[PDB]
């Protein structure tokens, strides 16, 4: 989800953009500014929350040895969902 | 179930490999 | 001692210990210490005045005949009063053996040149002089061998900085290569890697 | 190698040996670029007991 | 001062000097020295070019990575001028041709292009403008060169009141058209010349950029000694060890250099002018295969 | 013998669609070998194989005459091959992307791009982090 | 008009001739020179492109810097570059020549050959493969094709 | 008696000649001095390994092996058997690469220049072997102080066998072009003659010894890895000149083929690095499933393993002679001192005495027969 | 065991001397070398037709670097700085902070390709397969600046080459 | 006390004599260096630079340091005479490209934080 | 055979260090303090010499 600066530059996923008074913008004249269009935060925000009938779930990111280190997530808190510290996937117990 | 599989020589080994110098004498006195 | 541990050889250990005691007995004027390491390497620590005698002995004695000079180099240890240690590695083909001879010096004490014992020493000594600033007396021609012409300092010293003091570029005003004080667009990143919790109890020093 | 019989004889006679027997260009006798997966055994320290690190 | 433009470092290649300079005519004689001086202290240089980039290749090693930016332009268009000077805080005009071309006569080169540069720079908020004219530029000159130089100087002053005007005499250097031109001939006694070294002019431009009080001033960059033409050419031929450009150059070289004592010079910018006797060998050694000319003070 | 070689030469002339295609391929790729077509690229590249040729010459690509925006009738380069055919063409695999295609991801480029150096589309480096130190802003009203 | 047409055609002819016979002199400083030699080996055969093997410095068109440039070596490289007749092109091959590489933070290494000479093509890799260097050479050919010396002269 | 400065792999040579004869020849080096030994002190042992690839860049895995052996000796561990067999196999392949380069470059400098292409095709095939095992064609970084980085791919041994069974004919074509040629013999026979005692005193090693009749080879007198389990012959010269050294190098190529055949037939199964996760990194699956494996991976790739304090001098029979390392450890994860011993250093130092009373055109032959690469000489 | 390379003494029999004289006067071995070159002229050359034909490579090949992501599109990098710590050339520069959703992510990930030695230590140090060395090797550049990669360039390289990268990793991960 | 091994000189006078010999040799060589390298400096300023480089070390009161300095200066002279240096090495003694650095307290205050 | 000189040792002129990196710097000699995040004391055994911190600035390209 890319945005645009008030000047006209694209804003990166890190939020970078030269301000109006910055001379460094001159590096982009007659050229382009390399920006990745796929924002990881928005892409991980679209994944559905998985439902599991257990208090503790395990996540390795999918693909077994091709994922991340296997971690265990506690789902006792009903206020929020459990989130993997590597992948960003979310888990919850079936409330109601 | 599955057994070990890695790069190994074939059973019976490989065929002899030539290494000696071979410069034949064409032949005329 | 299962398959991951390096096997040890007691026969070679005993033989090297015996030859070390033999050498020490023959030359007590110069030998200060003899050591055999656990991987069977014999080193002899000598006084600087005995560089030419000891080496000559080890080259010419019928029971040594260390005819090959494998390597000659120096090590810089700033914490010692005598800064530099000089290491000679010798190979004997008759007895299929190796030996190491160590001596020491500082920035102002000359070391005798061993080119008369081993011709191979010549360039090695030049390299030492180039990299550590150790002067060798009676060297046939001592001068720089690795550094640039007119280079100041000795870069293998510990207090010499990694990137030096000057860098080179081409200048179009004077139409030549010029040297300027060094400026790095990215400074070298110094890492603190040593952990607390000592690794090897066998090398622990007394708490003094 | 797709060389004619006359050319093969000429190159063999000029070289002084049989060249078709030992060609320096590679053909279908090399291994395939897709291979089955390996299994890759484990080492001797992969025991579940009698395997204290202080002994190795 | 816009924090990204605050000076940092020790004034070296990878330092930041706080100077963003657009140098028109950087591909010529004076331009290479100006760009080298700017880039050796870590300034950001924008080079407008109309020639082949191959002819600009010699300016690449003059700065650190990213510090030299080449952009295309043409003097007849104001949009290219605008996009070239948009982000600079100092603009230098070194544009000039010593002859007349079918697409650019003296009027376009010395009047219209400098006027457009000054107007666009003033519109874009450029803080400093430096313009080069000739020492002997006057309105009533018999030559169109100096006449157009004077008209362009007036129009640059009109467009940019805070512009710094630098007027120099014949410049002698390694790639000049004074000494090399006089050595390629292989009248006098009444023409007096006052030549100035190229490095002196480059340092003068740099110090004018750095001087805060040289805003609306006009400078005259001249050498230490005044020579008669005959003895100067005799000295040039002697240094080369050898026995002793259509119409405008002849008339400009036969005319005497004016004297303007009321104008500040190189010494007001903290520069000691280098005499020709120290650099004549450097310039003329390539023309080969001590008895310096008489001077009038 | 000689006659069989000449017959193969004329069959090469015929297998490129006649003299027009023969001259076209001869002047574009400096080669007139005929191989079996393995696959068609979405950008126009054609892929051929001939397992009777020796290793290294048994697979080749005839480039398209027009990629994303430029005429590539004469100006072709190795970076015009998309990654799947790039894997097949460098013999990192034995299987072309026709018999087994790559796994589909929504973040994979749907349009491949070649090397855009020396072009207004070239990459320009820049810092991606925010400003570290914030300056103090004076009040807009006078003190006296 | 015809005036621009003729200069365009002549410029195209001169560019074709210049890029169809590129004679390089190779500064074989370090291990990148091995891949340079592998590019001349029969598999790649640079000679088939019109690129002769080991041209003389007085008749060379492109300088290939292949290896680490030390401070002791830089004056010689500048001297050899200054000797070459125009047009001349420089190709930087390998990390050491490109920016210093593995020896970037060394007291005796020039941090990239572009401090000494202007560079036309940068070939990445430690070392670049012979195929990557061939790609760089073909890129230099396309760059030479892009240039326009007679059209600029006519317009100026 | 004039002076000539033959300057700019890259070498400067200052010589005094009287007529055609060479009276004095002083090499000036340092044009490729990169400060490798000082740079190594700022790296962990693993981080320092890839510099040995660039030391003698015609024989990469041999320098890798020498450094790995030194670190292994300091660590008091040993590689698994399969790793040792792989190491010796690739060391002999590397010897083949180096000898091809040396002989064909010698011939090209003399003026032959056809065998260069003929054998660089084979060199390209062995580069393919390097790339298939490590992903890189020359700067491989494959041999580590715990064994090797990765196991061989499933079809590599078959292709190595296929290559090695046709290489003897390529050597035979080389010999047909060079061995009995009267011009080559006149360029090489009785040129650069060195006696056995002078060679010993001047620090020569390898062929520079064996050409003079000295029966010495480090793989036979001080074997490392599995060398004592393979049989081969050591070629020995008789006149100590360039021609005998060329013959010796060709014969060592043949003996390398012999050793490679043996290595192919006796390759054993098992793991390829030491089963000691405090030295060799765990497998990726173990790293991603086990706590100890993750900790040891993290620590090995950030801090590195500590080496017990001590100093070793470890030497191997590299294709150019005795290649050695004096490695000093202070107990941390970074080496305190690393001195590299390169045989070309002593050989180039002896060039002056080897070229006494010869023509100017003979100095090129002596340089070629010394087998000099300046990456290892300058470091 | 040792062998003598040159230790043969020529026969003194009239026949041997006459054969050697015939060799000297008629140049027989030179003719033999000429025949070798002639035979080599008539065999097929080893040249491939670049760029229409390519050199064979392996799935292990180290080329241009890339940053990968999970199938959900979330990036794999979690800013552990292991690749930066292990890099022998100090070619990686990393800066990180908590993201707007509290995720551990990088704000700066730079690789200087003119310092990199392409050893592949970073991809073997990575615990989540984030940084990889891809298969591309044809990325020569006309300026030094375009070889200084920032995070956007590396993410774009990953999105460009993911298909081949995933196939190669699938082919080779059982050896890692 | 503090007995030390000599390098070349037993006391200060022998070291001074060696210094004078080295200075004589450099002074004799300067015009040849100026002519042979085709330098743009005069013989006068070359000899002035030689004198300045000698006076830089005029505070040394230790004979071992003095004759080590003399050994280094002889090495430099041998490098210059044999034309092992290039013009760039000779010209590096003059720093003609380095910008002047003010020793004034105010100027160093203005430029940065370096004392 | 022995000079028997009596003077303080000074090798400043032999080390090749530029003049302003001798009399302008200030070195610190200290035993480094234990990292408070950990309990191990093995890094508090030896003496360290370290120089005074100087200016660090931001590269205009790449930061
Ligand atoms: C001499 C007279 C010309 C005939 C000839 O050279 O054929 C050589 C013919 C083929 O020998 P080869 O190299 O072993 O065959 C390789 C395959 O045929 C390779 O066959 P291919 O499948 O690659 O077909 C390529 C085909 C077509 O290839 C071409 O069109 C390129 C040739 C253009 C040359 C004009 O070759 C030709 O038909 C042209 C041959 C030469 C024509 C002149 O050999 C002979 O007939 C013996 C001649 C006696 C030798 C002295
Ligand atoms: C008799 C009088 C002579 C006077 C002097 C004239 C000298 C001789 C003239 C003959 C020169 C021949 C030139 C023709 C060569 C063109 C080759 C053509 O095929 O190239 C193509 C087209 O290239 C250019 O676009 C063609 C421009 C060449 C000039 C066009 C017409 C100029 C003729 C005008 C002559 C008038 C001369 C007046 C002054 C004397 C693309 O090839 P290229 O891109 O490279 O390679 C890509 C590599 N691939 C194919 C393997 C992938
Ligand atoms: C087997 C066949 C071989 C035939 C033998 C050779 C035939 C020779 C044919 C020559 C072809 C025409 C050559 C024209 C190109 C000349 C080189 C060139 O491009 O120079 C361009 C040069 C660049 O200069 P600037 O842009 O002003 O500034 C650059 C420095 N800052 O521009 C010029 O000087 C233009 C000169 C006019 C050329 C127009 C006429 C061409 C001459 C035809 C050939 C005459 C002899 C036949
Ligand atoms: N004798 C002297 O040298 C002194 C110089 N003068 C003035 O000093 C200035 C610079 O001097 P100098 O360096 O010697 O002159 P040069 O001829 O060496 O270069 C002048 C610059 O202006 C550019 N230029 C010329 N014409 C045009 C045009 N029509 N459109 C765009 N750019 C153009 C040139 O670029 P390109 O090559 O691409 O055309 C060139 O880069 C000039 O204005 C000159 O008048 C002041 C006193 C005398
Ligand atoms: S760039 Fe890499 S491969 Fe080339 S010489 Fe330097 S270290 Fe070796
Ligand atoms: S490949 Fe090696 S040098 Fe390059 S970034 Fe990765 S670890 Fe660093
Ligand atoms: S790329 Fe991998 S190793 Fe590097 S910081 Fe990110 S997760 Fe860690
Ligand atoms: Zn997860």
């Amino acid at each position: 989800g890319v945005r645009t600066s008030p000047t006209g530059e694209k804003v990166t996923h890190t939020g970078q953009a030269y301000d109006d008074g910055d001379y460094r913008r001159v590096r982009f004249s007659d050229r382009q500014k390399e920006v990745n269009e796929n924002f990881a935060i928005d892409l991980i925000a679209e994944q559905p929350v998985s439902e599991v009938g257990s208090r503790v779930i395990s996540c390795d990111g999918g693909g077994g040895a091709l994922g991340h280190p296997r971690v265990y997530i506690n789902l006792d808190k009903e206020t929020k969902t459990g989130t993997c510290g590597y992948c960003g996937l979310q888990f919850r117990q079936p409330h109601h | 179930a599955s057994k070990v599989k890695q790069d190994m020589p074939p059973p019976g080994g490989y065929g002899p490999i030539d290494y000696k110098r071979n410069l034949p004498r064409r032949g005329l006195s | 001692t299962r398959p991951t541990i390096r096997p040890r050889n007691d026969v070679v250990h005993k033989q090297l210990s015996a030859f070390g005691q033999y050498v020490a007995e023959i030359l007590p004027k110069y030998v200060q210490q003899v050591q055999v390491s656990c991987f069977n390497e014999l080193e002899i620590f000598i006084h600087p005045d005995g560089v030419i005698p000891v080496l000559t002995f080890l080259r010419d004695h019928t029971n040594a005949q260390f005819k090959s000079l494998a390597d000659l180099t120096a090590v810089d240890v700033p914490t010692r009063q005598n800064r530099f240690e000089i290491v000679y590695n010798l190979l004997s083909l008759r007895f299929n053996s190796r030996i190491r001879v160590k001596t020491y010096t500082d920035e102002l004490t000359p070391i005798e040149s061993s080119v008369t014992v081993y011709k191979a020493a010549n360039w090695y000594e030049r390299e030492i002089w180039d990299m550590f600033g150790v002067f060798f007396a009676n060297h046939p021609d001592l001068r720089r061998i690795l550094t640039d012409y007119g280079f100041e300092g000795h870069p293998f010293r510990k207090d010499f900085p990694l990137s030096g003091y000057v860098e080179l570029r081409y200048d179009d005003e004077v139409k030549r290569v010029v040297a300027e004080p060094v400026e790095l667009a990215q400074e070298f990143r110094k890492f603190d890697l040593n952990s607390p919790w000592e690794a090897f109890p066998a090398y622990r020093q007394p708490p003094e | 190698a797709s060389a004619t019989r006359v050319i093969q004889l000429l190159r063999n006679w000029a070289s002084g040996r049989d060249l078709q027997a030992k060609l320096q260009l590679r053909y279908q006798e090399i291994s395939k670029r897709t291979q089955p997966p390996p299994k890759l055994p484990v080492g001797p320290s992969h025991k579940l007991s009698n395997n204290y690190y202080c002994t190795r | 001062l816009h924090h990204a433009l605050i000076p940092h470092g020790k004034g070296g290649r990878s330092s930041v000097s706080g100077i963003v300079a657009t140098v028109f005519g950087a591909t010529g004689f004076l331009g290479r020295y100006v760009v080298n001086h700017l880039g050796r202290m870590g300034s950001q240089v924008i080079v407008p070019y109309r020639c082949e980039p191959y002819d600009t290749m010699h300016l690449r090693p003059m700065g650190d990575l990213g510090q030299i930016i080449f952009m295309e332009w043409n003097g007849k268009d104001k949009d290219s001028i605008r996009k070239v000077v948009e982000h600079s805080n100092v603009v230098i005009n070194l544009v000039g041709r010593e002859w007349e071309t079918k697409n650019f006569d003296f009027e376009d080169v010395f009047v219209k292009i400098p006027h457009a540069i000054a107007q666009v720079s003033k519109e874009a908020g450029v803080e400093k403008l430096i313009h080069i004219s000739h020492l002997n530029a006057d309105i009533k000159s018999p030559s169109r060169y100096l006449r157009s130089k004077a008209v362009g100087e007036k129009e640059v002053r009109a467009a940019f009141p805070e512009a710094t005007i630098i007027k120099p005499s014949d410049i002698f250097g390694r790639e000049d058209r004074f000494l090399n031109y006089f050595a390629s001939m292989r009248l006098g006694k009444e023409t007096v010349k006052q030549p100035v070294y190229i490095v002196d002019v480059s340092k003068g431009i740099i110090n004018a950029i750095k001087d805060p009080d040289a805003k609306g001033k006009t400078f005259a960059f001249v050498g230490p000694n005044r020579y008669l033409l005959f003895d100067l050419v005799q000295y040039i031929f002697a240094v080369a060890y050898r026995p002793f450009t259509t119409r405008d150059k002849v008339e400009r070289v036969h005319m005497s250099d004016m004297t303007l004592p009321h104008l500040p010079g190189l010494e007001d910018l903290g520069i000691q002018a280098t005499p020709l006797e120290l650099k004549a060998i450097e310039v003329l050694r390539r023309h080969r295969t001590v008895k310096p000319a008489k001077t009038v003070n | 013998e000689l006659v069989q070689v000449l017959r193969r030469g004329l069959q090469q002339v015929s297998g490129h669609g006649g003299l027009r295609g023969y001259l076209r391929v001869l002047f574009r790729a400096n080669d007139v070998r005929v191989g079996t077509l393995v696959g068609e690229d979405k950008y126009g590249n054609k892929y051929y194989e001939d397992n009777k040729q020796f290793f290294g010459r048994h697979r080749w690509v005839i480039y398209t005459t027009e990629m994303n925006g430029r005429d590539t009738f004469w100006d072709v380069d190795g970076s015009m091959v998309p990654p799947e055919w790039h894997r097949w063409l460098h013999c990192m695999t034995d299987d072309p992307p026709t018999t087994k295609p790559p796994t589909a991801r929504k973040y994979i480029w749907t349009n491949h791009k070649f090397n855009v150096s020396g072009t207004p589309q070239q990459y320009v480096p820049y810092s991606t982090t925010r400003k570290k130190i914030q300056e103090w802003v004076p009040p807009s009203t006078p003190y006296k | 008009s015809r005036g621009e047409y003729v200069v365009a055609k002549l410029d195209d002819l001169v560019n074709w001739a210049r890029r169809s016979s590129l004679w390089p002199m190779t500064f074989g400083l370090a291990c990148c020179a091995v891949e340079m030699m592998h590019m001349a080996a029969p598999r790649y055969d640079m000679d088939r492109f019109g690129v002769v093997f080991r041209a003389s410095p007085r008749q060379s068109d492109v300088m290939i810097v292949a290896g680490t440039l030390t401070n002791k070596m830089a004056p010689a490289l500048r001297k050899v570059y200054d000797q070459m007749p125009e047009p001349r092109y420089v190709v930087s091959m390998g990390s050491c020549a490109n920016g210093g590489g593995y020896y970037h933070y060394s007291y005796s290494v020039v941090r990239g050959c572009d401090r000494i000479v202007p560079v036309d093509i940068y070939v990445p890799g430690c070392p670049p493969t012979a195929e990557a260097l061939l790609y760089g050479i073909l890129q230099l050919q396309r760059k030479i094709k892009r240039e326009k010396r007679l059209r600029i002269w006519y317009r100026r | 008696n004039l002076t000539l400065n033959f300057g700019p792999g890259v070498l400067r040579l200052v010589m005094e000649l009287s007529g055609e004869m060479v009276r004095k020849c002083d090499p000036h080096i340092g044009l490729l001095h990169r400060g490798t030994e000082k740079l190594i002190e700022y790296k962990t042992y693993l981080q320092a390994l890839p510099y040995f690839d660039r030391l003698d860049y015609v024989s990469m895995m041999c320098n890798e092996q020498a450094y790995s052996l030194a670190v292994e000796k300091l660590l008091n561990i040993q590689p698994p058997p399969r790793a040792q067999w792989i190491r010796v196999l690739f060391g002999e392949i590397t010897r083949l690469l180096n000898h091809i380069m040396a002989v064909t470059t010698h011939a090209l400098d003399i003026g032959a220049m056809t065998p260069f292409f003929w054998m660089f095709e084979e060199r390209e095939k062995m580069f393919e072997f390097y790339e298939r095992v490590s992903g890189a064609r020359m700067h491989a970084a494959y041999i580590r102080p715990g064994g090797v980085h990765q196991d061989l791919p499933l079809g590599l041994l078959d292709d190595i066998y296929e290559f090695s069974k046709n290489f003897s004919f390529r050597i035979d074509e080389l010999e047909e072009m060079l061995t009995n040629n009267r011009i080559w013999r006149n360029r090489t026979v009785d040129i650069g003659v060195v006696t056995a005692e002078d060679a010993l005193n001047y620090g020569f090693s390898g062929v520079m010894l064996r050409g003079s009749g000295i029966q010495w080879d480090l793989r036979k007198t001080q074997p490392y890895d599995v060398y004592d389990q393979v049989e081969f012959d050591v070629p020995i010269g008789s006149r100590g000149d360039c021609y005998d050294r060329y013959l010796c190098r060709v014969e060592e190529m043949r003996q390398s083929l012999r050793i490679i055949s043996q290595c192919l037939n006796k390759m054993p199964p098992g793991e390829i690095k030491v089963d000691d996760a405090k030295v060799s990194p765990p497998k990726r699956a173990e790293m991603k499933t086990s706590m100890e494996s993750l900790i040891h991976h993290f620590k090995l790739y950030t801090e590195g393993y500590q080496v017990p304090p001590g100093a070793t001098y470890t030497a191997i029979e590299a294709p150019k002679g005795e290649f050695g390392v004096y490695l000093v450890s202070d107990g941390s994860s970074r080496p305190y001192r690393c001195k590299i011993k390169a045989p070309g250093f002593a050989h180039l130092a002896g060039l002056d005495k080897m070229s006494k009373g010869h023509m100017l055109a003979d100095v090129v032959a002596i340089i070629g027969t010394q087998d000099i690469v300046f990456g290892e000489v300058d470091r | 065991t040792y062998k003598f390379v040159n230790m043969r003494e020529p026969s003194m029999d009239m026949k041997s001397v006459t054969d050697r004289a015939a060799q000297t006067l008629l140049w027989t071995e030179l003719v033999r070398g000429l025949g070798m070159t002639l035979s080599y002229l008539f065999r097929e050359p080893a040249t491939i037709n670049y760029p229409f034909e390519k050199g064979p490579l392996s799935p292990r090949f180290r080329g241009e670097h890339a940053l990968r992501r999970y199938p959900s599109g979330e990036e794999r990098c979690i800013a552990c700085k292991l690749c930066e710590a292990v890099c022998p050339a100090q070619a990686i520069t990393i800066e990180a902070e908590p993201r707007a959703d509290g995720s551990r992510r990088t704000t700066r990930y730079d690789i200087d390709m003119t310092k990199c030695i392409y050893c592949g230590f970073c991809q073997e140090a990575c615990p989540v397969d984030a940084i990889v060395e891809g298969p591309n090797f044809e990325f020569s550049t006309e300026t030094h600046e375009e070889l200084l990669y920032n995070k956007e360039k590396l993410l774009n390289n990953g999105d460009k080459w993911e298909a081949e990268i995933a196939a190669n990793i699938q082919a080779d991960y059982l050896y890692r | 006390g503090t007995s030390v091994k000599p390098i070349f000189s037993r006391d200060m006078n022998e070291a001074k004599r060696r210094v004078r010999e080295l200075y004589r040799a450099w002074y004799r060589e300067v015009p040849n260096t100026v002519h042979l390298f085709q330098l743009d400096i005069s013989v006068k300023q070359g000899r002035d630079k030689v004198r300045e480089m000698f006076m830089k070390n005029a505070h040394v009161t230790d004979p071992r340091v003095v004759d080590l300095l003399v050994i280094k200066g002889k090495m430099e002279l041998e490098e210059t005479i044999n034309v092992w240096k290039q013009r760039t090495h000779i010209m590096r003694f003059f720093h003609e490209t380095e910008a002047p650095r003010p020793t004034d307290f105010l100027s160093k205050f203005y430029v940065g934080h370096d004392p | 055979q022995l000079i028997a000189v009596d003077e303080k040792l000074d090798i400043t002129t032999l080390t090749g260090v530029p003049e302003e990196h001798i009399k302008t710097r200030k070195v610190r000699i200290f035993v480094p303090a234990r990292n408070n995040m950990q309990s191990g004391v093995n890094n508090t055994k030896k003496w360290k010499m370290e120089f005074d911190t100087r200016e660090r600035w931001e590269n205009p390209l790449m930061g």
